[PDB]
């Protein structure tokens, strides 16, 4: 369960980039409210002549244009402002020749089906001003046809060429967010963009060689109209410190109900379901949550073990001297056996065990093992509280999740059975040796340990010795059960905690209290 | 230099179905089962078509 | 192990597109260089 | 579900509960009454109705003056409604559209022609519009919200499917969106799903060689009991017959179960 | 074929190879016949096209459907060479032309076998309730003279056609019926008419005469005793022509299912001998 | 059982049934097609009659044989309304009209299935080695424009027919063949021509194109790979027209036997068509 969710992430990080790379290109260089809407707008043009005799034009282009107006909606007069701009315009030209007396248009813009028209809109009602958290918005608008008027090119001598025709229809396409910054204040808006379809009539330039072209030129796109209008309706659907609360919020999680929710592959789609946000948060956020992971504890560490294998299997000819408590070199055992890069205070064994725990432990998880794996107790903690909070906003979800990994279940140990011998690497401190059956302790070994750890399945000892031996005596514990209570079987464990209620309910609970972060 | 994009109507929901059914009445047996022991994941499904 | 890595890839190829599709809207400009282009006939000056 | 055990225990009668508890509403055209020319015809017929077993305050007489107005206003007043229709050959269909409405059980929702272009779903989703002057022009949309034989921008390219009718049940190719252009000033167009029939009306047809289609398709032709026909002589005769056979006509209908939220 | 002899097996395996509409969408053609007035009322240069895209919805590939324009029931009646696999013909009752319509229906809706007749040289005889004389052309005017067992007239002089009995005055399509088992000297206006001797039978697993207007009944029976009502004889309530076509499209399969291909290997089904 | 469902089991009863020609003499009709020049050279008002009495010899009752006059291979190649049960068409070798002749043979000698084409509204494509476009009329002039998968021309502008590719200039009968599986905007002169989309099916168990003169050919394969030589494709050595007819009569049965029953028309059909 947690197994996935966690790992599932580091698996899908490669994505982080692609997405990341988008917002750049694109980056720079509750309560519902309704309202029919009337969008009136117009284009503007810039026409620049070349110098010389006066037969040549250098540029005919679109320019943003503002419009202001008032209309009635629900018995109230609404004042609205719009700004119309275009994107993806096409550069055309006309070359009548290189003589000073030959008609030329060096560059004129035309909007076609690969172009967009944007109309920014603001009005003075109250629902509009109260839009700062937006969970969702759709518009149902009529289309409008924009047709080109004539534009005469007044040559110094003779008959004047005239650009005429051209037309496109505008269709509501995609709804976003947006905001206008003028000399002092801001005008929130979710400017829609219109996709275009070319329409009749085509355009041409009389007296020349330009006819039967489709699209709308920038020469006279308003065709003498005071404005173009698109009307319809739109519907809107609307809605350090952190830690100290997570902790307290944990002190209540049930027991049985928890465990279970650690036998359910709470993967990707699951975790970011409950969250309810304004926009593409949880989305690029499930991606940001990523763009946090690949930059933290769990990350690098795992990235290390990985190499420590390659490097030590690739080297060999020059295998690191290191050292190995066990048959032979093998990252897991040895690399920890030697790079006891920290120091002072107690006894031998414990130190390696420990350092061999670090890798072995936490680390192991994100790969292969049985029964409820620590983390799957952690995930449970998360998918829990991260729901009993309700929040939305981006800057939160990331990190906090990550950080959960690095700081959950500070310590914890593991075990490896083999011939009825529970070998328990009590991380940090301790280590014991069983006789599986009659819960007993005989000299533990750094050796027998070495290997049997390296390449065999491990177990995230839910309950360890302490709890176990104390459990075995004041109860019974059939050989049957026991054998399961080791593999950290879901069932058999769930039973007790659910049924009996003695000890077991502390070894468990205590862990919850430990994933306090 | 075409004025307006082509517009091609598509087959209706109810439609398509009536054919899927009939097209099923022929699927073999053994051949089928097997193809349910092969992780037909993403890349697989949208290969043909 | 390799099992994943290998397969893992062909599994996540569908992505190739999405990404691929980005760098375009993003790269340079595209240009329609097919303006049809018509061929020959020969006709000429006729006066004395 | 009901238990299916059969052991015969006939109720005996049926008509003696309907005589006591139900209302009968007779709809006729003006011409019908004008030809009768009496200030007491409604009264005389009422006493005659006691014979067939309907208590004085039981029967009501509603006057539609045309099939077009009646078609708009079928706010059927009584338990049992038997409507008398006069064979006007130019109005046939108008008549067909009106029959289709009374004889059947309808479910409708309102349509906003202004903001949302619609589509019918099955052989039972139809657009029933009615009013002063109903003029409906349509424009089929391809999967892009673009016209097909029309420009969603200029209604001069639309396809006219109704020119000033008083009642219209419009049918378009199922599963296709359409920008609609009705003359909402004088018309109202609503999206209806059909179904249940009417266990009341009993359109009685005067004149012709009365066979007429009431399906939108070509494949089916349904003939129901609530669709009767009488041979014209004089209007007084028509009413005498309607009275002389009230129960027979009522028996061909019989009280509704629709749990109709409009009421 | 080559095979009919040697019966099929009647075992009720009970499997029903699902559909059938998915084979007809792929492999068959649909031909719509309408009158001029129909199209004129539509007034669009692209109506045939718009309807065609709409036909993809119901499942008919672009190059599949068609549109043939008869301008009258009389012309459509004579040079009808049903072009496609499935033919659905739209007829808007015109009340004076009823029999013209009946005679045309009788021809499309049914399977006909004909031979040529030489009115000039031979004196012949109609055999059963299925032997009829179908004549058609510019102006068909048929006068008849029944012969007793001597080649002599009965109420007529086989010599002067002014004594003949006129049974058709200038029609465009005529299915003539005479007392079975009696010879008749015939006098058709062969200049503008063609009269052929047909034996009836098989029906048509195609047409689907859809009737617009009135309170329509047709009587294929030349007799008085029978009245046959077939599935390939449908009726629609007139509103506007655009509506008619929308319905025809919205219910193409339903209409096609009432016919059923496999019966169409001839240009025109005036079967020749 | 009509349903053109089939089964038959071939036990060798070996009852070799006798004659075959004595059913065809009684029940069938023979239609002779010749060109005008043929009859003009004969110069008799009773040639059709004389030959008919001569036909009784070979066993064809008086009212049995019919004589149809095509005056040219182009007109004859038009409506093709083969009138009788058995049709034997006489073709005089005109070397400039060879393909006209080939296209006409391809039509009579074979079984065709056609549908109508609307050149105006839908650009078509042929499907297999058996989908051909047979057009015919006063003056058939067909120009074509291949479309790529976008409805765009390939060596042409679907807008100006001056860029189309001409594949027939005013013929009376034309069987056009284009690269299979490619859409084409077609530009026929529908005023004088009619173009229909045909699928080639069975062959003809009737005609018997008898060729006068040359050394001969007339290949009906559109491809280069195949050359089919059928029995219903005979040849006679020209001397005089009277001689040709004498031979046709003296060997009527031999010629008929090389044809027989026109299977697609046989009563016994159904799902296969008539």
């Amino acid at each position: 369960m947690a197994s996935l969710i966690y790992r599932q992430l580091l698996t899908n990080s490669y994505t982080v980039d692609l997405s990341d790379e988008i917002q750049e290109i694109g980056s720079t260089k509750e309560m519902q409210y309704n309202r029919d809407i009337t969008i009136r707008f117009k284009f503007a043009s810039s026409i620049v002549k070349s110098g010389g005799l006066g037969y040549k034009w250098s540029e005919i282009s679109f320019k943003p244009a503002n419009y202001q107006y008032t209309y009635t909606r629900d018995g109230e007069e609404v004042t609205a402002h719009t700004t119309c701009s275009v994107n993806g315009m096409n550069d055309f030209n006309f070359n009548g020749g290189s003589l000073p007396t030959d008609f030329v248009i060096s560059r004129y813009e035309v909007i076609k089906e690969n172009s967009y028209v944007y109309v920014d809109y603001w009005d003075d009602s109250q629902a509009f001003r109260n839009m700062v958290y937006v969970r969702s918005l759709a518009a149902n608008l009529n289309s409008v046809i924009c047709t080109g008027g004539d534009y005469s090119f007044a040559l110094p001598v003779g008959q004047w060429p005239v650009m005429t025709g051209g037309a496109v229809s505008l269709h509501s396409a995609g709804v976003t967010l947006s905001t206008q910054f003028t000399d002092f204040v801001s005008l929130n808006s979710l400017r829609f963009r219109f996709r275009l379809t070319v329409e009749e009539p085509s355009f041409s330039i009389t007296r020349t060689r330009v006819s039967r072209l489709y699209g709308l030129p920038a020469a006279n796109p308003n065709n003498g109209k005071e404005y173009y209008e698109v009307a319809g309706r739109f519907s809107l659907i609307s809605l350090g410190e952190l830690r100290e609360e997570f902790n307290a919020l944990s002190q209540e999680i049930a027991m049985s109900q928890l465990i279970d929710l650690a036998l359910l592959p709470l993967d990707m789609f699951s975790m970011f379901s409950g969250i309810k946000s304004t926009i593409d948060a949880a989305k690029s956020m499930a991606t940001s949550v990523m763009k946090k992971f690949k930059k933290s504890g769990l990350a690098n560490s795992v990235s290390t073990l990985t190499d420590s294998l390659s490097d030590a299997a690739s080297s060999i000819s020059r295998g690191a001297s290191i050292r190995s408590v066990g048959s032979s070199a093998s990252a897991w055992t040895d690399v920890s056996t030697q790079i006891t890069d920290v120091s002072s205070s107690v006894s031998s064994i414990s130190t390696q065990t420990s350092t061999i725990s670090r890798r072995l432990r936490l680390k192991e998880m994100a790969t292969q093992t049985e029964g409820m794996n620590f983390d799957d107790i952690s995930a449970a903690v998360l998918k829990t509280k991260i729901d009993r909070s309700t929040q939305i906003s981006p800057n939160t979800l990331p990190d906090i999740v990550t950080e959960a990994s690095e700081k959950f279940i500070p310590n914890r140990a593991y075990r490896v059975i083999n011939n009825d011998e529970v070998f328990e690497a009590g991380t940090d401190g301790r280590f014991f040796a069983y006789r599986v059956e009659t819960f007993d302790e005989i000299p533990f070994d750094v050796q027998k340990f070495a290997d049997l750890v390296t390449d065999s399945p491990v177990i995230s000892a839910i309950i360890d010795f302490k709890t176990l031996k104390n459990l075995n005596d004041n109860y019974g514990i059939s050989r049957q059960q026991a054998f399961n209570l080791l593999r950290s079987d879901p069932r058999v464990l769930r039973e007790f905690i659910n049924q009996d209620n003695p000890i077991i309910r502390n070894r468990i609970e205590q862990l919850i209290m430990q994933c306090r972060l | 230099n075409s004025v307006t994009v082509r517009q091609d109507l598509e087959r209706q929901l109810g439609e398509l179905r009536e054919e899927f059914n009939a097209l099923s009445q022929e699927i073999a047996m053994s051949q089928l089962i097997d193809l349910a022991l092969l992780p037909l994941d993403m890349f697989s499904m949208f290969s043909g078509i | 192990m390799a099992s994943l890595i290998y397969r893992q890839l062909l599994t996540n190829s569908y992505t190739v597109d999405l990404s691929d599709e980005i760098q375009e809207i993003g790269s340079t400009k595209t240009q329609n260089v097919t303006i049809n282009l018509g061929p020959f006939a020969q006709t000429g000056y006729a006066p004395v | 579900p009901i238990t299916g055990s059969m052991d015969t225990a006939y109720a005996n009668s049926t008509q003696e509960e309907t005589f006591l508890t139900s209302t009968l509403c007779l709809y006729y055209p003006t011409e019908a009454a004008t030809e009768i020319n009496d200030n007491s015809w409604k009264d005389t017929l009422s006493q005659l109705f006691l014979t067939k077993g309907w208590p004085t305050g039981s029967v009501y007489f509603k006057e539609y003056t045309d099939i077009a107005s009646f078609s708009v206003d079928p706010q059927l007043y009584c338990d049992y409604n038997v409507v008398l229709m006069k064979y006007d050959a130019t109005l046939q269909l108008d008549m067909s559209e009106l029959a289709d409405l009374i004889l059947n059980e309808w479910l409708c929702n309102p349509m906003d022609i202004t903001l949302y272009y619609y589509q019918q779903t099955d052989e039972a989703n139809k657009w029933i519009s009615m009013g002063s002057s109903c003029t409906i022009k349509v424009c089929p949309l391809n999967t892009q919200t673009l016209g097909i034989g029309c420009l969603t921008t200029d209604t001069a390219t639309f396809e006219e499917v109704a020119t000033a009718e008083k009642l219209v049940i419009t049918d378009v190719v199922d599963g296709v969106n359409h920008k609609l252009d009705v003359t909402t000033a004088t018309c109202t167009i609503r999206n209806c799903k059909k179904l249940g029939p009417r266990e009341n009306v009993a359109v009685i047809q005067v004149g012709g060689s009365d066979v007429l289609d009431i399906t939108a398709d070509p494949t089916t032709a349904p003939q129901t009991e609530r669709m009767m026909r009488i041979n014209w002589k004089k209007w007084w005769q028509v009413f005498y017959t309607v009275v002389d056979y009230v129960n027979q006509i009522i028996q061909a209908m019989s009280k509704r179960s629709r749990s109709l939220n409009s009421a």
